């Protein structure tokens, strides 16, 4: 089958609380991560699957492990404090991508970004040019937004996104009442 | 010390009770005790800095109960016991 | 119901006990499986001075 | 209500529509933090206070309702409710109301018996309000301390200082606001009444018989060089050493009220630092002194001295004890506790002398101990 590592970074922030939009989609989202790890452990029950937040103070909820009976508990507590932290989010996976257990299994991190980047194009460019010169897989995924949906996320993709032949691909949901899953599970890196 | 240990030290905080903080050297080149007991708890500062996590140094003895004394005198064959007298007195006032 | 939200992890942690005291529990078994001898036992009240 | 909200939410005044452009939108958007935030951006302008009660009582209710955002933005508005309305009767049943609305998910207690006890502190009553700040400062004493809470505790130590009955709380108090200062954003205009009464508080705080930790930190003496350095040279005399008595006199008469029953306290407390600084100046060389010293810096006759002595020991701070036959003055441990430069040169000299004896030593007897012994 497919030997990879999956990694998720879920928000915690009280922006994902609006009454605008979902009715705390954080439970959504949560859906959306079993239905991807449920689904990775029906394609291949040897993927391991971490947990961990983008907050202030980087707390690493639940090891790489293929065992999710005790990742669905610790989808709960998620602990709203802090609003979005970039660098030692991208930091705190990306370089413990070294700590699994298979050395076969590729690398490949998700992230749910539900605050607006507080980071510079200069921070942009330096961990995209990071991210592309480790060569890991990195998937956007963005849910809600204040401000224009891509103004530098664009050339922050352009400039991320290397090997064009079947590289990776940008999520990009619009605002409405229906729900995130079927649209997440659109790309070919659901499934 | 880096600044990082109030969070990796947090972590035990948190999960674990007050953890207790040992810094020793990579090289055995000190020539004082290595082992220095931090503890970690939250002291009042007079001088009205906020409240942070402060290591205050607690004393260390390095001692074994029942055997490793044994082993350790069996593997060196080269150190010497107390032996009250003229050299091991003389080689303390000296160095 | 937001404050009844929090017992779902209270129920996941009841669970989670009860699913990891089987090994614990379980070496009673290989543990205290025979007394091979018998001792007589008489009561005396001790006290230390928890 | 949101329908509704439209007709009294359009019609406003010349410059309010100005925030209700984007107040409006931010409200059909229905995004609670933004909305928050131009709420914050609404009070912190200077409004008219005219027209806005509706929107407090209708951002109150949303507030209240709304169970998102953290509700001590609440508790400002709150205040700023009663601030304008200033009715005593109603502040009870509102803030109350906050309570038993917030549920059990933010430590906001110490905010919200914070904001009650502020708003007891007036002359209605003071005990129970110094009890219920006692609370304050007992329930929460974790890992958390912005020292934003902590400063508005501070503010209640200034409203507790406005009572004659303890000053030494409004030192120790001030000094955590001396060292929780974080930047210059708020306006010196009040900085020049908080250095006034910081100041006088401290001259007065007869809680500490060395003043070296006010005028210690440079934010006071920083902050103190626009105003008039009637103040900075009576600071640095009552710190450096007083030597004479003109300039602590003039300085002693220039503040009539509060400064008549206090100046021979006063005088009894600086009466020390002549001591500390005689006996700590020579740190070796006969040590020994006589009460002539004393006597000639402290213009007190004879009769009197054996009464400084004896209050010197009873305050604490130096534990001398003399076997003198004639009239001798011996000191003991005791700790500067300001500043001392000549015993940082100083220290630096007599420091490398003793390292140097020991090297010297170590070496004079390993030489040839290590050579015939080993």
């Amino acid at each position: 089958m497919v030997l990879e590592s999956t990694m998720v970074c879920v928000d915690n922030s009280e922006y994902m609380r609006n009454g605008d939009f979902l009715p705390t989609r954080l439970q959504a989202q949560q859906d959306a991560v079993n239905i991807v790890c449920h689904s990775k452990t029906r394609s291949n029950p040897e993927n391991n699957v971490g947990l961990i937040t983008l907050a202030n103070d980087c707390e690493v909820l639940t090891t790489l492990t293929p065992d999710t009976g005790r990742i669905l508990s610790k989808l709960h507590t998620v602990q709203p404090k802090g609003k979005i932290t970039f660098c030692t989010g991208i930091r705190v996976a990306h370089l413990a991508l070294k700590h699994r257990q298979g050395k076969n299994h590729k690398m490949r991190i998700i992230a749910f970004v539900g605050s607006p980047v507080e980071d510079n194009e200069k921070d942009l460019v330096k961990l995209a040019k990071r991210l592309k010169k480790e060569k890991v897989n990195v998937d956007i995924i963005n849910f809600g937004e204040e401000e224009v949906n891509t103004e530098k996320l664009t050339a922050f993709v352009n400039t991320l996104n290397g090997k064009d032949g079947t590289g990776s691909h940008l999520v990009t949901v619009p605002p409405g009442p229906s729900l995130a899953d079927a649209l997440i599970s659109s790309p070919i890196l659901a499934g | 010390l880096h600044k990082n240990d109030i969070a990796i030290n947090e972590l035990m905080k948190r999960y674990c009770p007050n953890s207790v903080l040992v810094i020793i050297d990579v090289k055995p080149k000190d020539l004082g005790l290595p082992t220095e007991a931090y503890i970690s708890v939250e002291e009042v500062h007079d001088d009205g800095t906020p409240t942070s996590k402060t290591f205050e140094h607690v004393t260390s003895e390095i001692g074994a109960e029942e055997a490793e004394e044994v082993g350790v005198e069996h593997l060196l064959r080269d150190i010497k016991d107390t032996t009250v007298g003229t050299l091991s007195q003389r080689i303390t006032n000296q160095v | 119901k937001i404050m009844k939200s929090e017992v779902l992890r209270v129920t996941h942690e009841l669970q989670a006990m009860k699913d990891k005291i089987k090994e614990n529990s379980e070496k009673i078994k290989v543990n205290k499986t025979l007394p091979y001898l018998v001792s007589n036992v008489i009561e005396l009240l001790d006290v230390d001075p928890q | 209500d949101v329908p509704g909200f439209l007709q009294q939410s359009q019609n406003s005044g010349p410059g309010q529509p100005a925030v209700w452009h984007r107040l409006e939108e931010l409200y059909t958007k229905k995004l609670w933090h933004q909305l928050t935030l131009q709420v914050l951006d609404f009070v912190q302008d200077p409004c008219f206070a005219q027209g806005d009660g509706l929107i407090k009582l209708y951002e109150n209710f949303i507030s209240e309702f709304e169970h998102r955002v953290n509700p001590l933005s609440l508790v400002e508005i709150i205040l700023h409710v009663v601030r304008q309305m200033t009715d005593p009767n109603v502040a009870l049943t509102f803030l109350e109301k906050t309570r038993e609305k917030v549920k059990s998910s933010d430590e906001a207690v110490i905010l919200c018996k914070t904001a009650i006890g502020a708003l007891k502190l007036n002359i209605g009553d003071l005990q129970v309000t110094k009890e219920t700040i006692e609370d304050v400062e007992e329930m929460l004493n974790n890992l958390p301390g912005v020292t934003s809470v902590h400063s508005r505790f501070y503010d209640l130590s200034s409203k507790y200082y406005q009572t004659i009955g303890n000053h030494a709380s409004y030192y120790k108090d001030a000094l955590r606001f001396l060292g929780c200062v974080d930047i210059k954003d708020l306006p010196v205009s009040e900085q020049q009444e908080r250095a006034f009464t910081l100041g006088l508080a401290g001259l007065l705080g007869e809680g500490v018989f060395n003043f070296g930790e006010l005028l210690m930190h440079p934010v006071l003496e920083s902050l103190r060089n626009t105003d008039r350095q009637w103040l900075i040279d009576t600071l640095y005399a009552f710190n450096s050493g007083n030597v004479e008595r003109f300039q602590t006199l003039k300085t002693a008469w220039g503040q009539q009220p509060d400064l008549a029953a206090n100046e021979a306290q006063l005088l009894r407390k600086i009466q020390l630092l002549c001591l500390m600084e005689m006996t700590f100046t020579r740190p070796a060389n006969h040590r020994q002194l006589t009460f002539e010293e004393i006597a000639k810096s402290a213009k007190i006759t004879v009769n009197e001295v054996e009464l400084l002595v004896m209050k010197a020991l009873s305050v604490g701070l130096v534990k001398g004890s003399i076997d003198e036959v004639d009239k001798r003055v011996h000191m003991t441990w005791v700790q500067p506790r300001v500043l001392d430069l000549q015993q940082i040169k100083g220290m630096k000299d007599r420091l490398e002398f003793w390292c140097t004896d020991v090297k010297s030593m170590e070496m004079l007897v390993e030489h040839q101990a290590h050579d015939i012994l080993t």
